[PDB]
DNA sequence: ATCGATGTATATATCTGACACGTGCCTGGAGACTAGGGAGTAATCCCCTTGGCGGTTAAAACGCGGGGGACAGCGCGTACGTGCGTTTAAGCGGTGCTAGAGCTGTCTACGACCAATTGAGCGGCCTCGGCACCGGGATTCTGAT
DNA sequence: ATCAGAATCCCGGTGCCGAGGCCGCTCAATTGGTCGTAGACAGCTCTAGCACCGCTTAAACGCACGTACGCGCTGTCCCCCGCGTTTTAACCGCCAAGGGGATTACTCCCTAGTCTCCAGGCACGTGTCAGATATATACATCGAT
């Protein structure tokens, strides 16, 4: 048969997901995971949908950055593949906890 | 008796977090004036007034012996709000939000007194009827009209008579004899106390029960101390008599669970608690049709059986699900002769694990039909119909978050069964009562299988009536209510015909808690047995099984 | 003319941004040239965001401003993307940009 | 309930920038929350700045220092040019 | 109803995409848990601040503005959703 | 000669209440100052921004109490939150 | 005065006038300033209290920048509200990475 | 005079942050950062003073130069 | 005799990580202060408090950079600081951009 | 270096709902006038900055020997990418229920304003003891054998 | 391990100048009273959130296989380091000159405030075309031979 070989398919999704703009986190969980998480605070919390969608465009803009800077240390150190010790370490420089 | 400042130390820090409430707590921070607030009659509402100064007093100074007085005390205040304010007022929210504070607060405090818990506990409400009309009930909170607690009506059809004059049963009763009043009654829990170190526990909390361990109660911290343990609870399930039926259906559940070997499983004990032999009298209708002409029988002999499924969940016996049948021998005249009829079953959803609940009631079913043909029965007879809005067809008080199924899920749950009891061999096949009857070339009324409680023989009464001297419609009658009644097939053809006598093995088993349903209601209704959490359940299980180990 | 946005030959309004200048108790007193220099500025800023909008979208062959082409003109231009280094624009997206190690040999 | 916003100025001045574009009501709203944002640090910093030299007044030269002190150096340079230009016209006439 | 165990709706493949729109080429496989971690510290660091806000204002829904306002206190503001 | 104003007295009072053999040099009574007018300054901007927020035109109390559980870390601003309760309810009360 | 009918330290005056003369809104509500002089009051104790412990911890009775700087990094919920000041005479916390030390 | 950051005075600030071991760019590299650190926070305290009407840059002009970039300088009477 | 390269280094990071007195000589960085504000503003005079903060401005910007720098040369399995380090956490930390 | 199989861009037809414009309505902006204080400006004083000269000595600069770490190459093991079949549940489209946001109208308690008043706090003076410093000793690390 | 050999901590004695206490006053906080409105609160409307149900199909999950990469190891080399010696210019002390920061007094003109009038701008509705979507095609390109 035909098979790429491994990392053209990764590039080709690089340029693919850096083209587009939609969202990447399902809607659902991630709606789900913020009751959740708000709960804790204070018990019987509405969500008026715009906020939910707000608070997922900030969460895909935090993690997108931290990504960009932790793929940054990773070739950095001599390396391709992003490990979480990266993702610390970029976080731990940025001024960040 | 802890030292005062053991109790100032360990529940100041609750006081305080209802204090910084702002601006919900200011109501609520001083005496309340009743002509400075502007209120003249707060004094004829509220007999024991009651604030956050007053209560900051009582703990600064030593006045609590124990910390359930400080609680009452804080509930006093809650409650006073809550009785003079508006449900839509200020001052009523404000005191709902202390009170929640207050209720997350309390609980882990009083657990590290060495207490059961700080919660504050009530009862559900009893439904309220009306001798007024057939199914008329009165809502919580909702004025209501009494005589001798004992005959009560909704405010609409209390007015709705004309004049000033009530008729009870035929003894006549002046409006003005009536108590006006609300339906806003909970009775507390009650709490036992431990004989060694004083304190008060919730006796549903710790589960003591008098009868059970009658040299007191001794709550667990104290048992630790001391390296004790209770004595064994010998009034449990499982040492109820067995029977052939409940050890075959027991047998059955635990099989399929250890077949299906899930995480967490738990043995399943079945007792049948109940067996006695009654009759079914045909009622004047369809007696004076078709009895008084010699046509059918004036009624029929039958066996009734109830029957009960218990699991251990932490460590305590718990009621999961009970069902009643009717069994009509080989003895009985057609058309009922060697025919079972389920009467009721019900169920309380804590059965554990979860996703093989269903299952579990489905294995029930399926050994019950199993075990009826062995004997000889031909045909099963299940009416579809889930219990109306807040009656309870065996456990009273079910939880609030247990749904109850509507007609076209409840028929398709019964399908599933049978269907897997048709793939077992067990059921021969299963139709509807309509193309059952189609398929029995059935003509008259007289041919239906007349069960004690059943649809069947209400609607034949209603029918003659109507029809002034009636059969008629019994057809149209079938096909407009087919989907809720089930035709089983044990037994199928030839073979139905040359059967020996139906002989059971089991012996009868006088119990008159469970002769039906309503008794055990009137029990778990007077005793304030609820099936309504986890722990009631758990309460009401080891009182059930104190009654029926008592006799 | 009357309206004190036309005096000035601007095109945002001068009234708008001294009202809200005295509203949001900035100071006790607003000046009266201080509402016509910030509309000026604000209008020139407005001005230099949507022409590189407009030109990143003509780039595109599209002719509406979409919130993509507006991420791209802000992080195009060096000294916009240092103005506005820390906002995420909703729906935007990143620029397309490799790292020259992970590109194949 | 009227609702202000800055809708039909940005329209304005993209008019005038391309005569022959039009701008999505989402990239409407991006723009609408931008000027507020740069419109919110300026007076800010405006305020901050006359609270430091103990006035009790905005005038022109603090929104210009203003300027000078938030955006980088090309564009305070054409800002405040533009400012200035802005406010002689306004006082000449 | 209460909740629980949501955590893992953020799924492996969807990390995946995350980081394949960041210019990452070979993800190691313990990253897939390590940015679950990550995700809920920040957002245990927006909600108690919306909450907190919207508990001011004597409501019960948290509104848009509110999302908004705890993101720009942090210094992450937000163009596109109200001001 | 101007007369300027300064929080040092009140930090001195503050150090004698809480460690009472300890002096303070002067450089970090310059410090401990201007402590004292930043962290100031950060919660009135914020009870200022709230008061706006809501379109209300009063900083009461309610909104000093949000600042600070806004600007503070968890254990500081339950303690900051209580000191602050207790302090206007012992000031109300009495007079 | 004021001070002393709420049991503070810090001036109440002060900071209503501060409060009134900065702008921070058109009017403000006499509970306000009191609040944020005990809130004030509370920091400012804890931080002299902690720089207290960390100087005598050093034989030393007069409190200097070093010890604020100390009290300030060493505490946790104090290192993050502080996150970006710098203080003057301050140093910095003594820590040698694990790799840079001898084998 | 950008060469009076010497190089053991670089020493010594990076032997204070906890290095080990310093390379031979290092001192340019730094040299050039710090140069721009400082060209930043001198134009904000210039403008400033430029702006107040005054010849010599105060304390307080350095001390709200640095507030603004979130480099905040206890110490100087802020 | 002779300290074997490696341990003065550590008694040197043990004494100044101890010690608050300034690093850089007074008058140089004054110099370079002058010179640096000549280009915005000819004759300005300067308030030698306000030198004196800008020096402990610059200090305590370069530790906090060079703190990072190891971070990251440590992380890349050296232990010799190096400019891309330094340029490297400062555009993690998002200072440059 | 070709072949082929795959993905990507291009060219065109169809349909839609989101954007552009036209209209009525209403309230926020503009115009004219006035009273008042905040700010501009002149003058003065004295603090603090700049400039400079001499000495002293600590620190910068430079040269050298070499040990240790940076870096390149290699080989080994495996964790991750790719593709495929299977399974889960998100997405969508309705359908209903209603708590709560939002607006309005009434009323009052709370905060601004102002006059009189006095003590809390700030400026200046003066003392002594907490710490800077120094010399001597005890202890503690580091490096060669 | 065991020695010498520098570095560092401890202890005690001397001194000095900066913090802490005391005194005078003056201006800002306090008290008392009045007046106006911002906000609390009750009541109403009705939208947007929540729940639910069924159906579709994209998307997630599990698995097998292979390979490119992480990583540990080893060798070479050159480059910072520690140290000794020579050079320089920071630093301190002191003096001298003058700019401008700060303060005060005076005057004016710029703005807040008030009223009265009307047009810019928003909500609403409606119409159409830029773009989404589907389909066929030409080209790019990646990998095996």
């Amino acid at each position: 048969p035909h098979r790429y070989r491994p990392g053209t398919v990764a590039l080709r999704e690089i340029r693919r997901y850096q083209k587009s703009t939609e969202l990447l986190i399902r809607k659902l969980p991630f709606q789900r995971l913020v009751r959740e998480i708000a709960q804790d605070f204070k018990t019987d919390l509405r969500f008026q949908s715009s906020a939910v969608m707000a608070l997922q465009e900030a969460c895909e803009a935090y993690l997108v950055g931290l990504f960009e800077d932790t793929n940054l240390c990773a070739i950095h150190a001599k390396r391709v593949t992003i490990m979480p010790k990266d993702i610390q370490l970029a976080r731990r420089i940025r001024g960040e906890r | 008796i802890f030292k005062p400042e053991e109790l100032r130390q360990a529940l100041m820090p609750t006081l305080e977090a209802l204090y910084r409430q702002d601006p919900e707590s200011l109501p609520f921070r001083q005496p309340v004036d009743p002509q400075l607030l502007g209120i003249p009659d707060y004094f004829d509402i509220v007999k024991s007034p009651m604030d956050l100064s007053t209560i900051k007093r009582k703990l600064d100074t030593g006045q609590y012996q124990e910390p359930w007085q400080y609680v009452d005390d804080i509930w006093l205040m809650f409650n006073n709000a809550w009785l003079y304010n508006r449900k839509t007022s200020r001052v009523y929210k404000y005191c709902s939000k202390l009170s929640e504070v207050f209720e997350q607060e309390i609980d882990p405090v009083m657990q590290s007194l060495g207490y059961c818990c700080g919660r504050k506990l009530e009862f559900s409400p009893q439904t309220l009827c009306c001798y007024g009309k057939q199914l008329c009930t009165i809502p919580r909170d909702a004025t209501y009209y009494s005589y001798q607690n004992r005959y009560h009506f909704c405010e609409k059809c209390f007015n709705e008579i004309q004049g000033e004059s009530v008729s009870l049963g035929q003894t006549t009763i002046n409006k003005e004899q009536f108590s006006k009043r609300k339906n806003d009654t909970l009775d507390p829990e009650l709490f036992v106390e431990c004989t060694e170190c004083g304190r008060k526990m919730h006796q549903i909390c710790v589960l003591h029960h008098e009868i059970i361990w009658p040299a007191g109660f001794v709550c667990d911290g104290c048992l630790k101390k001391s390296a004790r343990t209770r004595k064994e609870n010998k009034f449990s399930a499982k040492r109820l008599p067995s029977t052939r039926l409940g050890t075959f259906l027991e047998n059955r559940v635990n099989d399929f669970l250890r077949r299906q070997n899930h995480p967490e499983s738990g043995e399943v004990t079945v007792r049948v608690v109940h067996a006695s032999d009654k009759t079914v009298e045909v009622k004047p209708g369809m007696k004076a049709r078709f009895v008084d002409s010699g046509e059918m029988a004036e009624s029929f002999p039958y066996r009734t059986k109830a029957l009960f499924a218990f699991e251990e969940i932490d460590g305590v016996d718990l009621c999961f699900f009970g069902m009643h049948v009717q069994e009509y021998g080989s003895d009985c005249p057609p058309p009922n002769q060697r025919r079972v009829y389920i009467s009721y079953l019900d169920s309380v959803h804590f059965f554990r694990p979860k996703c093989l609940r269903t299952a579990v009631y489905h294995e029930i079913l399926i050994g019950y039909l199993e075990y009826v043909k062995k004997l000889g029965y031909t045909t099963g007879h299940i009416w579809a119909c889930p219990p109306s809005e807040g009656d309870d067809y065996i456990f009273h008080c079910h939880p609030p978050d247990q749904k109850i199924p509507k007609p076209k899920r409840l028929q398709e749950w019964f399908k599933k069964m049978l269907d897997k009891a048709v793939s077992e061999r067990i059921v021969h096949d299963y139709k509807d009562i309509f193309k059952q009857a189609t398929e029995d070339r059935l003509t008259s009324a007289k041919e239906l299988p007349y069960f004690e409680g059943d649809f069947w023989p209400n609607v034949l009464e209603e029918s003659i009536k109507e029809s002034g001297g009636s059969s008629q419609k019994l057809y149209a009658t079938m096909e407009k209510h087919k989907e809720v009644f089930f035709v089983i097939r044990l037994i199928a053809g030839p073979a139905a015909n040359s059967l020996p006598p139906i002989v059971d093995p089991d012996p009868l088993i006088p119990c008159d808690l469970m002769d039906g349903r309503d008794a055990f209601l009137t029990l778990a209704r007077d005793k304030h047995l609820e099936f309504s959490s986890l722990r009631r359940a758990q309460w009401s299980t080891m009182c059930m099984l104190v009654e029926l180990h008592t006799q | 003319a009357k309206t004190r946005s036309s005096r000035a030959g601007l095109q945002f309004p001068v009234g708008r941004v001294h009202r809200l200048l005295r509203k949001g108790n900035y100071s006790e007193r607003v000046g009266a040239g201080a509402p016509v220099y910030l509309a000026a500025v604000l209008e020139y800023l407005t001005a230099e965001i949507l022409e590189l909008a407009g030109n990143a979208a003509r780039d595109n062959k599209k002719t509406r401003i979409i919130p993509r082409h507006l991420q791209l003109a802000i992080r195009n231009d060096e000294e916009l993307n240092k103005l506005l280094g820390r906002v995420t624009i909703a729906q935007g997206g990143v620029l397309p940009n490799i790292q020259a190690v992970l590109l194949p040999k | 309930s009227r609702k202000e916003s800055y809708s039909i100025y940005v329209y304005k001045v993209l008019k005038q920038v391309h005569p022959d574009t039009g701008i999505s009501s989402k990239a409407m709203g991006i723009m609408n929350s931008f000027v507020n944002d740069i419109f919110e640090r300026i007076a800010g910093e405006a305020s901050r700045l006359a609270h430091y030299n103990k006035r009790s007044t905005i005038t022109s030269r603090e929104i210009q220092t203003a300027v000078r002190l938030l955006l980088p150096g090309e564009l305070a340079k054409h800002a405040v040019s533009e400012g200035t230009k802005a406010v002689t016209k306004y006082t000449s006439a | 109803k209460v909740l629980r165990d949501n955590i893992q709706g953020i799924t492996k493949p969807a990390i995946r995409r995350l980081a394949r729109r960041g210019g990452v080429k070979r993800i190691s496989g313990l990253i897939y848990e390590e940015t679950r971690g990550v995700l809920k510290v920040f957002l245990e660091n927006v909600i108690r601040d919306a909450v907190t806000y919207t508990e001011h204002a004597k409501r019960k829904t948290v509104t848009a503005m509110d999302v908004v306002y705890a993101l720009k206190r942090q210094g992450r503001t937000l163009y596109g959703f109200g001001g």
